[PDB]
């Protein structure tokens, strides 16, 4: 009943790793809700050709297998009303 | 029994006697209005939303509520001193709580000038809890306890709790408390409130610390009858394998046979006070150690009580596995490390795995000649027998009981943040300024009244705990180690107001210093 | 017949009254009833207290029989409980037919 | 207390005393396994579709029941004869029920010749539903009672019971009880059962008709001291309107004040045994005084007492206000009016409305000097202040007792079939024949054992009841009504057994012979 | 681990045997043992009475919890009761958490 | 489930009244169902023209105001689960 629309906080904005650990985490479980999210939902949007894509559900993202090069991922969270809201997450890795 | 006639004495000594220690305490209390009288839902619907995690549902009632569940709220600084540095352990027997010279006070802002009056004929209801029939938020280590200085006045906290949930809303299940539906006592400013209590059976806290470690517990002179397998290969050729036992003695101690094993584990993850050495992510959240319930994780803080660190490294911290305090004047949100109080649980270290190390190793395959012996990592361990553990220390500042839920069952109910855990704590004591209307209309009005008068409430709260001792007997030779207050010239007396009359209590001081050997 | 005990004898009606008290007599004599009482109020708590006898259930019925349960499904308030303002609502009447009884 | 040592014997005497009588009574009875010792649920839709009216949902247990509630169980002819003539009033006192000489047979048709032998160790359990926890189905005027002949064996009933329904289908509040789960006695050969039970308070039955009408109740030689509207024109003309008011006396007793108002009313349709008489159409059930209840209307069969025909017109019967017997031999569907036995209830036509006929007028409207004064019929009449009426006969046939249904109220809940309404009726007598598996299989099978033995069981059954009397004390001068066996030659002698031995009652004699004056 | 109580010392077994009664041992000696029983069965009635302790709720809790109720609506069968065969059916499982209670 | 169809019994197959008596009645109350009729509907085929037609949806007819001729009227019975049953009824009317 006349639900807020959720908000999707990924706690790091501009994510910075090296070639070294390409095991990194972007967190978006802190994403708020007026009742609950029922679906967090990561999409990546720059990442450049690799071995696989990433659209995971958990709420907290873990990546693995980085190459070199700029990405961006985009968090969709879903309101139990389904009210949407997509929040983008940067991630660049040195070479 | 009147107006003009106090309802009770100030006590606030403390008096040691042969095998226990009775501490009074008395303060000065304000209650105000909450809620304006109202019962609301609260959730974090209202609170402008939440994750899934810190989702909740529940009510936020009128009624105050009194909290002497830190140990500073009995406990001088001296006093701890003479409890930590003499006896083995302590625990409380009874409590006596005493509620006196009420005076409620009818504040008035007609004019834009407030005018403090008295109310005589209004009254304050305050009622305990003692068949634990409500909510129990005692022992969640909340705010609003008797301050820890006898002088200054303390605004006695709301009493709000939570419920069932799914997301923001009310599953079926979910109660609604009214609390007018107890029988209180209402007070006028010549009446008192008082109630005694016997505390469980409740052990003795380890007030002290091991001067034998679990894996040195043998004659380092003697050898054991017990052998152990010492070699596999008798050199370093292809088809060399044997088995060559070697007698476990002082020369080599690790390997010997132990009777016992120590306590659980639950690992941390290890963040150092020393910046640079940490990872450069954000680490706080995604890196820690939760427990899942009904679908939403939850940080350990602090979780079974594990050493803090190994001997020599005391900037590194479990990650939530220790207890952090804040210093006087420290604000609530992204404060710096040097503005909190982080306790260090090494005193257990004899016992209890560190909570930054794994439990150990374990074997992970059957070697043969062809697969070599591959063995794991133990992150965490539950119970086993032959362990041995020591429960968290209680400090100063922190909590003295819990009450341990009423479920089917339980392991070791002593809580995870230190103190006594009881199936019947001290009752919850909860206090209401009663409402009085200001006007009611001329006419009848079936809606009910929405105008009150603006009014709180004040007076004196005395408890008296009465804690049994166990003293010290060792045979140790050498001087123990003591909590002193050190002697160097500093701009304040520690544990003492300074030039603003504003208290504070500069460390954390634990329990532990006595040594004990197992 | 809306319901209840009928009553020769009902419990008494407490009828309650803020005696008057007159503001400012004149003083010299006026024959009139006086007309300028001081604007008061009065407010206190109230007790009652009713001790219901009761009528217990020995049915030799097998199957369970309808009884009133609160249903367990997420809402946004609890049922007869206070809202977010404070203002407590009884959802629905509730009857007292819900065990069986055969003629 | 063995097999071969009789549990009890056959008691059938009727005993009469200074103010009461003691009928007892003796048969023997032939209990058979019923639904195969299981319990089914039975609805329309199982006896192949019902109308609205006759759907119904219920359970058949295997459990038989004692019904000795009707009152040629206990009276013959001659002491029913004895009762009616001389007393103006009867109610039963107490009870004494006994189940002895029970002897449980085993029946065997495994060559196509059965051959019914004898199990000793076989039991047969009953049990008394004296704290009324079951359905009672007694007071419906069912049939299986105790025959009226003591010489002739009868078949125990089976036990069933009706529930609630939405068509045939049950609704959430439909309960299934288990006579299992009573705590019952089990009888073998040698064991009997017996328990005793107290009647209630109940009034004692008008046996008597009145001698006196409602509404001749009068000095029929002094006139009223009261007067009423005689004329209300003085003439013939246009403009003659007066008010004479003439003294009510004997000249015109129709008008004269009462105190008291013939009983309630509703009305039944006027059917006559003189076929020739009735409508040329099926008025059966269309014509028929009905209740409705959730919707689906039922008979109502006999309704209120009330007097059946006016004098003079033997005719007639009420279509469904009189309880109608069957005679010997006769069928249970669509049997001649010959075959019948309809019971007049014309003995209280002094004080009750006749069944066929309006209460009464009643006035429609206010006549003025234009309206005339208009009224209108009053079909049915419910209780009215001042209202006397008498309830139904008791036929020697007919019921004895029922049970008031426990309801938030009622209005003189004597039985609309003639008899004693009571809160706590005689206690349903349930008994069955206790299951014998014939062979269970030599390995472990989870179902239910569906292979029983055939088995019956038979024995004695004894009733006897206490009837408080109450004796006639009359001034009458001339001889009452009595009923007498009429003293001409017939083939058989009436209420006898016939060459083929089949006892016949050949009508239904009613109580109400002696008279009594309002 | 299947729920219930554990006891060290339980109800004890009832172990119940048909004693074997041999057909027709042979007019000479046979030292083996009889094979030759006669086939029969027993049958009977059992009666087992278990006094189960309680412990009754005493909860301040204001609205109504949740509580085991058959339903209300009109079906073929009434639940936990026989059909038309007579076979008696437990529709589902019935457990024993429905009353609440705060940790 | 698998319910039965109804049965619609109409008591007077062949209804006969003369011309003073015009006020009959069809008994459609009897008709069955495995479980229970939700609705008894009454429509007349042979009917002459008159002052009104005939819908009406009692189980037991009540007819008025009738004229002569012959009159054909069915009866349609529905089950609770739909099924249906129309069964005829007649009635001739004499002058």
């Amino acid at each position: 009943r006349k639900n807020r629309p959720p908000i999707a906080i990924v706690s790091p904005q501009f994510q910075e790793i090296s070639l070294p650990t390409t095991s990194t985490v972007i967190d978006g479980s802190q994403s708020t809700d007026d009742d609950k999210i029922v679906q967090y939902h990561w999409e990546e949007l720059k990442g450049p050709l690799r071995e696989e894509k990433i659209s995971e559900d958990t709420a907290i993202l873990k990546l693995s297998k980085l190459v070199p090069g700029n990405y961006t991922f985009s968090l969709t969270v879903v309101d139990s009303d389904g009210a949407t809201n997509s929040t983008t997450a940067n991630l660049t890795v040195n070479k | 029994d009147g107006v003009g006639s106090s309802s009770g004495n100030w006590h606030c000594d403390s008096q040691w006697l042969g095998d226990r220690v009775i501490t009074t305490s008395t303060r000065t209390w304000a209650l105000p209005t909450y809620n304006n009288h109202l019962y609301k839902q609260i959730s974090n619907s209202t609170s402008g939303g939440s994750s899934n995690d810190n989702a909740y549902f529940g009510y936020s009632t009128p009624w105050g509520y009194f909290d002497f569940n830190r140990f500073h709220c009995h406990f001088s600084p001296r006093d701890w001193q003479r409890l930590i540095n003499n006896n083995w352990g302590f625990r409380p027997k009874r409590l006596n709580f005493k509620l006196f010279n009420i005076q409620v006070k009818e504040v008035t802002d007609n004019n834009g000038v407030k005018t403090i009056a008295n109310n005589l004929t209004s009254t304050v209801q305050v009622f305990t809890d003692s068949d634990y029939q409500l909510p129990y938020v005692l022992g969640s280590a909340h705010e609003g306890c008797l301050p820890p200085f006898p002088a200054d006045v303390f605004m006695i906290p709301q009493y709000g709790y939570l419920t069932l949930n799914d997301g923001s809303q009310a599953v079926g299940r979910s109660s609604f408390y009214c609390l007018e539906y107890f029988p209180s006592q209402m007070l006028r400013t010549g009446n008192n409130f008082q109630f005694s209590y016997e505390f469980e059976n409740v052990p003795f806290h380890s007030s002290y610390a091991h001067s034998q470690s679990l894996d040195r517990l043998m004659n380092p002179l003697i050898d054991q009858y017990l052998y152990y397998l010492s070699k596999t290969i008798n050199g370093s050729g292809q088809n060399q394998q044997t088995l060559k036992f070697s007698v476990a003695g002082p020369s080599n101690m690790a390997v010997q046979g132990r009777n016992y094993i120590p306590g659980p584990s639950y690992r941390q993850q290890r963040v150092s006070t020393t910046v640079t050495q940490n990872n450069n992510s954000e680490f706080a959240w995604p890196g820690a150690s939760s427990w899942a319930l009904n679908g939403r994780n939850s940080l350990m803080n602090p979780g079974p009580a594990m050493a803090s660190h190994k001997e020599g490294e005391d900037r590194f911290f479990p990650l939530s596995g220790s207890l952090i305090f804040g210093k006087q004047g420290t604000g609530r949100d992204n404060v710096d490390a040097d503005k909190v109080m982080i306790t260090n649980e090494e005193e257990i270290k004899t016992t209890n795995p560190v909570a930054t190390e794994s439990y150990g190793q374990v074997a992970t395959n059957h070697q043969s000649a062809q697969a070599q012996a591959q063995t794991g990592w133990v992150q965490n361990q539950g119970i086993l027998p032959g362990m041995v553990w020591q429960d968290r220390d209680v400090y100063l500042q922190g909590p003295i009981w819990a009450k341990i839920p009423h479920t089917d069952g339980n392991f070791h109910p002593s809580p995870l943040m230190g103190g006594f855990g009881m199936k019947h704590p001290p009752p919850q004591i909860l206090i209401k300024n009663t409402p009085v209307p200001a006007d009611p209309p001329t006419a009848f009005n079936k809606d009910k009244l929405n105008s009150f008068i603006t009014q709180y409430s004040t007076g004196q709260v005395s408890v008296e705990i009465e804690w049994e001792l166990q003293k010290e007997n060792s045979k140790r030779w050498n001087p123990e180690i003591q909590y002193t207050s050190n002697y160097y010239k500093s701009n304040n007396v520690e544990f003492a107001v300074n030039t603003e009359g504003v208290y504070s209590e500069p460390r954390p001081i634990g329990t532990r210093y006595l040594t004990r050997n197992l």
